[PDB]
């Protein structure tokens, strides 16, 4: 989530899912710990015994033949954890996320309810304000002229400076807002 | 309803969890130590300890995000990030 | 601040109307590919996978 | 270009001048009548004296008149073994039918 | 070995069961580089647009204008009498009407006559 | 009625004559003080009808309608000067005489006692709301949706305009209570069957009938919110209670005539639905609802059963209400965003609370929820329904369960969900916004409380 | 340590419910008393019998007085 | 009460039975009663005096409106508008009334089986036969005159049924 | 939606008598305003009336 996409995985990325898939959908059928921790090694002992293959061709084939087996082998409900896409407690705190413009069309009493608070606000306020042509600077500074090849973004190259497109980042709401 | 973590928490629970992998000697274990440069492990060691830690905390990492883990103040810091903590 | 050029149009005929209607979807030519044209007034949309 | 045209003007809010403006007019104090006004009108008199002018309207459409006539007809026929309903609602014998 | 999957229009297939996942040419690569770029130019506007700080409104989106304008204004223009759209058109549009005509038809002309006929059970029928 | 008729045409000097930034403020007081003058109209008899002069009278029926007319134009003046800030005094003034003159037109006709003073009423207006239209519509398609909306209902009129003098020929008159009482049969010919489309169809397209009905998106999507208020709230209602008053010269062919409307009604009442279960737009969806809500009303006019007519009555009123804030609604999200996309805006309910509130009672609203007002016009007219035969129950059940379903995607789509996160200008609900609400709903609840005041003269 | 949560402006929407309840209670209050002191003080009125060679009103034909009114 | 005709709306004679205990254990039922006598009954009964007092001092009257009988649409000539109006207006005056009769019927009904509860097959059908017959009468009076009916239209289908029953008779005779 | 809504009912009724209009307004309007041509019709037009009409 945090890390900009390649444009494709290569074969160790998709060995080492197909790894972590396996191993948490035999932990899924291997409710028990010692169960799931003999079967794992024995997982762990196959993808040993084909880790060293020059053929790459002969090791995308067993790739491909442990991704079939996977699938008619998964669990139909696979353990999930709560807060991942698939869980129960998934997206419960979204409507309880409300951004700082949102936060900033308060009444001045509300605001003077809260008098510490929008001071240092103001200051993130002004410090966004102040970046902004430096940040766009850099940015079409940096880019290539055919444009951006990936999503990734730098960091600040200057002692003053503020890594760009960083203010939604910075200021998300948190993980339990209210 | 449960504590909040801290930093100094989440650095002991991910450094409770590596000196509880056979693996990795205790001794030469430190914070900074590198899981394939310096600890000697590989990839399906790797990818068992992020699994170790997701177990450890409760939550996923994505392997998008989890390939770039190498370190256990990696994962303190990525873990921080996620779950809000700042002290 | 669109411009009557960024609109969908007829289901086009040339390799250059069909790679003029790939550069509007922001879509690679041969990537992009019309529905058929059976005169159920699609135009030159996308077909773009049937998936979820 | 092809026109000499004014550029598309930006969003006007009513709450950078008036922060307790309650959407009616630029004025403060014209925007204030307004909405009392139409709070006052609307909601006090039409909602609440409409609503209680309804509810007291008189009988004029004669259900408990209806009422009252059907418990005399039904006590009446019932006294002297007449049906409560009759069959026919006109008279027979004012009926004049063809050959 | 295993029993194969089928893939079907509301099941589809999975990327790891695809037959051209694993038969990669050096054009697919450069296929994914160019569609990796068009997302990154793409990316890169909005983010601009959107981490802009004197912007206040809405970034419009030309992908949803054009969606919400084929969908609606585009089709009478591209539309072409055909046989397909005919014979489509007359189904679905008079087949229905004249289906549940015959069948609300039937329906009162057997209740009328069973009430001709007098052998209908209309008690307590006040209401209408 | 000359105490009702006045006073609007007293409106109009008043706004012609008031201050520049007083019109608004004068037109609200006036016309709301002539809706609760217009309350004394539901005073109704159990016999026959208010008979006021040889011009006008008043009946069950057109006592809820005029009451409805005159608490629309109020809430009409909050929106349109919510939207039109920026405009010219004379212009504000013009607009405003717009609504004026079609208020008071809607008024004469719905008192009218005669069939042909009724049709030139009921076609004047027109006037007032092309021109509403086509010179205060936002986009380019208002002049298409103008022509469309004119040429129909033009079209459907005047061959009611032939019949008419035809019937005047032939009957000496065409005043509504003599015509009532000197009816005769009609006899099974091809020129009464002609003169029964002539009327029937006129008051079709105006209703509009599923097949002549696509003026209606295009009219109400296009035009500004006082016309889109107005169009769905009262002036669909004029087709409505012609035909209630047209059908009483129009037996016995009225039970062999009414077939193709009825399958057209029942089928485009399924098909509208289904459409507003895939709109992209939102006024669309409003728009193509009012539609099967009104093809509902056609069945229970042509099945024209006592049991039928209450119901008709009742759904028409509850309708024009819904209808009514439904669009308030969606004009609100529309000066926020500047779009009509449905899923443009998202999380309304976490960045306005109170607007969710009111989406959610207008949505329960519009899908038939016991005990409302729209729940007892809708089950009494699939109980004449069922008394008319036994599988209407089945298509008016598939369109229940279709108006539920769309009702609630639409609840859904726009308010739950996640807010956009690139759309940062949206305000917090203005005390007009909400005043405009409360007055959309409130009166449907106490209707609710006191439901024999708009089951019409069949009570 | 208390954080501070960020919500959306809700003075608008409770100034909105003050007032509507406020211009509600303005006169639907004195409606209410008015119409318990009626009912208390003035009640309905008896059904009787039309007194031979008195010819009543229509208030007289009706039974609650404020209907009468 | 006098409020209501007993002969309008009759009631059969309430026979209840005496308390007849077995047991020495108090009956809760009946300390709550006592608690909801002491604690609402009186209270209420106070109230309900004071505001009777309150009304006795204004006594005042409102009457029932008589309608004399005016000739019908039999005896009103053809295209006659006025006697025409007046014998509409009765006949649906008369409408109401049989429909405010059926009404009566049908709370006798159902007030009947509610009282005879796990008895009531048997014991209502006295009252099952009278609605079967006052029904029978109203649906063959206005059972299809459809939403513009008239006194017209009732005289019509009147008419209909009387040539009905006169040929049946004759065709029986014959 | 589009098959009957956006289609089928815009091209029976409305659409088929516009293009009709102007199909019929085009070959109205289109003369070149030549007093030989339609003083040619007037002689038609005379005949018509002398011959067909009693
Ligand atoms: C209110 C609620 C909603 C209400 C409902 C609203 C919606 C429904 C109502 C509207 C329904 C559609 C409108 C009616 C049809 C309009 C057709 C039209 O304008 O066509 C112009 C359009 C333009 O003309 P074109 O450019 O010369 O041809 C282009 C074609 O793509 C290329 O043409 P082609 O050369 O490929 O054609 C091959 C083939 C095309 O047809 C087929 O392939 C279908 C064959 C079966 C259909 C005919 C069945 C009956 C045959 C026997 C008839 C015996 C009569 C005695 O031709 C034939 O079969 C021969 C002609 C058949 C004529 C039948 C009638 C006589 O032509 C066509 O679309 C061709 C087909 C026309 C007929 C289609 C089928 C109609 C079926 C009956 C419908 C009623
Ligand atoms: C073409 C297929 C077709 O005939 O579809 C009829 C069908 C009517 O529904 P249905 O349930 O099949 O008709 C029941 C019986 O079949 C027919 O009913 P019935 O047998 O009980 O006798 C009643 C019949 C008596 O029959 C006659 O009077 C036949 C003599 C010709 C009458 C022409 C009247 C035209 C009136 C203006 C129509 C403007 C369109 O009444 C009519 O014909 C009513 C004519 C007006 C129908 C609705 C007009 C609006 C259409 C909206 C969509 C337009 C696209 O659809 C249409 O009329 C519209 C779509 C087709 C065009
Ligand atoms: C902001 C958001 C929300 C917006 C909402 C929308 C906007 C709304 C706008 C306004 C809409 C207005 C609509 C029109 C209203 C017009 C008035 C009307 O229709 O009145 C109806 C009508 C009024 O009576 P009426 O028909 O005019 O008179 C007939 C009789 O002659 C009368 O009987 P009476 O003469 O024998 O004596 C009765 C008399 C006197 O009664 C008594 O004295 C009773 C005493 C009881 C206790 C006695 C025992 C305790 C004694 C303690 C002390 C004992 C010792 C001392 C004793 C005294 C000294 C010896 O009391 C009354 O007359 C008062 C009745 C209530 C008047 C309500 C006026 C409403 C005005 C409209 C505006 C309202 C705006 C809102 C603000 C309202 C104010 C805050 O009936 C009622 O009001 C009934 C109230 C409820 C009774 C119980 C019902 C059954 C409850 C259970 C049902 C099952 C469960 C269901 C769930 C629970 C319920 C939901
Ligand atoms: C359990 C859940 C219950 C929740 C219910 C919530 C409501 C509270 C209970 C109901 C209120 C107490 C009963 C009040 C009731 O009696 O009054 C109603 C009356 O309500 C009003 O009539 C509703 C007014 C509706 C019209 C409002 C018009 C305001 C302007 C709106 C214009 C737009 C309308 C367009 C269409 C006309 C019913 O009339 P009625 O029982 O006999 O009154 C008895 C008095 N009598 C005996 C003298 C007759
Ligand atoms: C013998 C009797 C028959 C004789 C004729 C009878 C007429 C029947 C009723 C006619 C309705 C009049 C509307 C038609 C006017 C002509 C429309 C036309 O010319 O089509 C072209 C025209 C575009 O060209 P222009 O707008 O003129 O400008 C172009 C700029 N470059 O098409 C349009 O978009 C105009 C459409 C007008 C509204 C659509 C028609 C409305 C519905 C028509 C049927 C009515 C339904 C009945 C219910
Ligand atoms: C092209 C085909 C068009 C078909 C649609 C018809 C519209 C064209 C109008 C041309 C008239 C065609 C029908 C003529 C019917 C007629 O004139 O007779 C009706 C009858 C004649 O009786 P008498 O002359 O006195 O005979 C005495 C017997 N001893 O007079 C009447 O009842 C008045 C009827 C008015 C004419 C109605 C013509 C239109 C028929 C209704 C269709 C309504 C269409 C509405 C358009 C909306 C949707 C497009
Ligand atoms: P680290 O970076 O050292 O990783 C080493 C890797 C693996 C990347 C190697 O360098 C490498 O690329 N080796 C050659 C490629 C290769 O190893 N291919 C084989 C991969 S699949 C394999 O052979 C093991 C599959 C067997 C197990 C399949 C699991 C299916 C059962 C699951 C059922 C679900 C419930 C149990």
């Amino acid at each position: 989530a945090f890390s900009a996409p390649a444009a494709y995985l290569t074969h160790q990325q998709k060995v080492l899912r197909l790894y972590k898939r396996a191993l948490r959908h035999l932990e899924s059928w291997c409710v028990h710990r010692d169960k799931y921790r003999y079967f794992a090694c024995l997982m762990r002992a196959r993808f040993d015994e084909h880790k060293n293959e020059k053929d790459m061709v002969k090791a995308t084939q067993l790739l491909r033949q442990a991704e079939e087996e996977f699938w008619y082998g998964q669990h139909p409900q696979p353990y999930i954890f709560p807060e991942s896409p698939g869980g129960t407690s998934y997206e419960r705190y979204e409507c309880y996320k409300v951004p700082e413009w949102c936060l900033d069309d308060w009444h001045p009493s509300e605001k003077a309810m809260y008098p510490d608070y929008f001071a240092k606000r103001e200051q993130w306020k002004r410090l966004r304000r102040e970046s902004w042509e430096r940040e766009v600077k850099q940015l079409q500074e940096e880019t290539p002229p055919g444009g951006p090849r990936t999503e990734a973004l730098p960091p600040a190259r200057k002692e003053g400076d503020l890594p760009p497109l960083w203010w939604h980042i910075v200021t998300r709401p948190r993980e339990r807002p209210m | 309803d449960a504590p909040p973590l801290t930093l100094e928490a989440i650095k002991d629970r991910v450094l409770y969890v590596l000196k509880l992998y056979d693996k990795i000697d205790p001794e030469k274990l430190s914070v900074n130590s590198h899981f394939m440069k310096d600890l000697g492990l590989d990839s399906l060691d790797q990818v068992e300890i992020i699994m170790a830690m997701e177990d450890e905390f409760g939550f996923e990492i994505p392997d998008i995000d989890a390939e770039k883990l190498m370190c256990p103040q990696e994962i303190v810091d990525y873990i921080a990030d996620k779950k809000d903590v700042y002290e | 601040h669109v411009t009557k050029d960024m609109f969908p149009g007829p289901y086009p005929k040339t390799p250059e109307e069909r790679a003029a209607a790939a550069k509007k979807y922001n879509m690679r030519v041969e990537d992009y590919e019309p529905y058929p044209d059976d005169g159920m007034g699609y135009g030159d949309y996308p077909k773009l996978p049937d998936r979820s | 270009i092809r026109l000499q045209e004014d550029p598309d003007p930006e969003d006007e809010n009513l709450y950078e001048k008036n922060p307790d403006s309650h959407g009616y007019d630029k004025d403060p104090i014209v925007d204030l009548w307004n909405m009392r006004v139409v709070f006052f009108f609307g909601f006090s008199i039409v909602l609440v004296l409409g609503s209680t002018f309804v509810a007291y309207l008189p009988d004029y459409r004669m259900q408990e008149w209806a009422r009252r006539e059907a418990e005399r007809l039904v006590k009446y026929r019932e006294a002297n073994g007449l049906p409560l309903m009759e069959s026919n609602c006109f008279d027979p014998n004012k009926i004049q039918l063809p050959e | 070995s295993f029993p194969k999957y089928k893939p079907s229009r509301l099941a589809t297939l999975p990327a790891t069961l695809d037959p051209a996942e694993y038969d990669i040419s050096p054009e697919t690569r450069k296929a994914q580089a160019e569609r990796l770029a068009i997302r990154s130019r793409l990316k890169r506007e909005y983010l601009l647009q959107y981490n802009d700080p004197n912007r206040l409104g809405v970034i419009e989106d030309p992908a949803l204008i054009r969606w919400t304008y084929a969908r609606s204004a585009n089709i009478y223009p591209n539309f072409r009498p055909t046989p397909k759209t005919s014979l489509l058109g007359a189904l679905f549009g008079i087949g229905p009407l004249f289906f549940w005509y015959y069948v609300f038809k039937t329906d009162r002309d057997k209740k009328e006559k069973l009430i001709q006929e007098g052998k209908l059970d209309q008690t307590f029928n006040i209401s209408y | 009625m000359l105490k009702i008729i006045i006073p609007t045409t007293m409106l109009l000097p008043m706004t012609w004559m008031s201050k520049h930034n007083m019109i608004w403020i004068n037109a609200t007081v006036h016309s709301l003080l002539i809706s609760l003058i217009s309350l004394s109209l539901l005073n109704q008899l159990g016999e026959n009808s208010l008979n006021f002069s040889l011009t006008f009278f008043s009946d069950s029926l057109s006592a809820p309608l005029l009451v409805l007319t005159t608490w629309l134009l109020p809430l009409m003046l909050m929106a349109s000067q919510s939207h039109l800030s920026k405009e010219t005094t004379t212009r504000k003034k013009l607009y405003i005489t717009m609504l004026i003159l079609l208020q008071l037109f809607l008024i004469m006709t719905f008192t009218a006692t005669e069939l042909i003073l009724f049709y030139i009423l009921f076609e004047a207006t027109l006037v007032p709301t092309l021109i509403i239209i086509t010179r205060w519509g936002n986009q380019t398609e208002r002049l298409n949706a103008g022509l469309y909306f004119l040429f129909y209902t033009l079209a459907g009129s005047l061959p009611l305009l032939v019949a008419l003098v035809y019937i005047q020929n032939t009957t000496g008159s065409l005043n509504f209570l003599i015509i009532h009482y000197w009816s005769h049969p009609l006899s099974n010919s091809w020129s009464n069957i002609f003169m029964w489309l002539a009327c029937i169809m006129a008051f079709m397209v105006k209703m509009p009938l599923y097949g002549l009905h696509l003026w209606l998106p295009k009219a109400h999507v296009e035009a500004p919110i006082a016309g889109s208020m107005v169009l769905a709230a009262v002036l669909l209602k004029l087709g409505g209670y012609g035909m209630m008053r047209i059908t009483t010269i129009l037996n016995p062919l009225t039970n062999y005539m009414a077939y193709p409307f009825l399958m057209l009604s029942m089928w485009g009442m399924i098909m509208t639905s289904s459409i507003c279960l895939r709109q992209t737009d939102l006024k669309s969806l409003i728009a193509y609802s009012s539609v099967s809500h009104m093809a509902l009303v056609i069945v229970a006019i042509m099945i024209q059963t006592p049991w039928s007519f209450m119901g008709a009555t009742a759904l028409m009123i509850a309708h024009g209400l819904t209808s009514s804030m439904l669009f308030c609604l969606a004009n609100t999200n529309y000066e926020r965003v500047h779009s009509r996309t449905m899923i443009l805006a998202r999380g309304l309910q976490t960045l306005l609370p109170l607007m969710a509130t009111w989406w959610l009672v207008a949505s329960l609203t519009n899908l038939a929820l016991p005990p409302s007002i729209n729940l007892i016009g809708e089950l009494f007219i699939i109980t004449a329904s069922f008394s008319w035969s036994n599988i209407t129950i089945i298509l008016m059940g598939m369109n229940m369960m279709i108006t539920a379903l769309y009702s609630l995607y639409m609840l859904i789509t726009t308010q739950r969900g996640k807010y956009t996160h690139h759309i940062n200008n949206i305000k917090p609900s203005f005390t007009r916004e909400n005043a405009l609400m409360a007055l959309h709903i409130l009166p449907l609840l106490l209707l609710t409380l006191n439901p024999k005041m708009i089951l019409g003269p069949l009570y | 340590k208390r954080l501070f949560i960020i919500k959306p402006s809700g003075f608008y929407d409770r100034r909105f419910l003050k007032l509507m309840r406020f211009y509600i209670l303005l006169t639907g209050i004195p409606v209410a008393i008015g119409i318990t002191l009626v009912n208390v003080f003035i009640g309905e009125a008896e059904l009787a019998d039309i007194p031979e060679g008195y010819v009543p009103e229509h208030w007289e034909y009706f039974k609650h007085p404020i209907s009468r009114w | 009460p006098d409020s209501w005709d007993k002969d309008v709306y009759p009631e059969p004679p309430r026979r209840t039975p005496a308390p007849a205990p077995q047991t020495s254990l108090p009956n809760p039922v009946t300390y709550l009663t006592k608690i909801f006598d002491l604690l609402v009954d009186r209270p209420v009964t106070l109230a309900r005096e004071f505001i009777e007092q309150q009304h006795a001092k204004n006594r005042y009257y409102y009457y029932h409106r008589e309608f004399r009988r005016v000739p019908d649409i039999t005896e009103c000539e053809e295209k006659d508008i006025l006697c025409m109006f007046e014998a509409e207006m009765q006949w649906r005056r008369d409408y109401k009334v049989d429909q405010e009769i059926v009404n009566i019927i049908q709370e006798r009904l159902k007030a009947c089986q509610q009282r005879e509860g796990e008895s009531y097959r048997q014991n209502c059908a006295k009252e099952l036969e009278q609605f079967t017959q006052v029904s029978k009468a109203f649906q063959d009076r206005y059972s299809d005159l459809g939403a513009h009916y008239s006194a017209r239209k009732c005289l019509a289908k009147q008419k209909q049924r009387m040539l009905a029953e006169r040929k049946a008779a004759k065709e029986a005779a014959a | 939606s589009s098959l009957l809504d956006l289609i089928w009912l815009e091209t029976i009724l409305p659409k088929t008598t516009s293009f009709i209009q102007m199909k019929m307004s085009i070959m109205v309007s289109n003369q070149k305003g030549l007093i030989k041509l339609y003083f040619l019709s007037f002689l038609i037009t005379i005949m018509i009336s002398m011959t067909l009409f009693n």
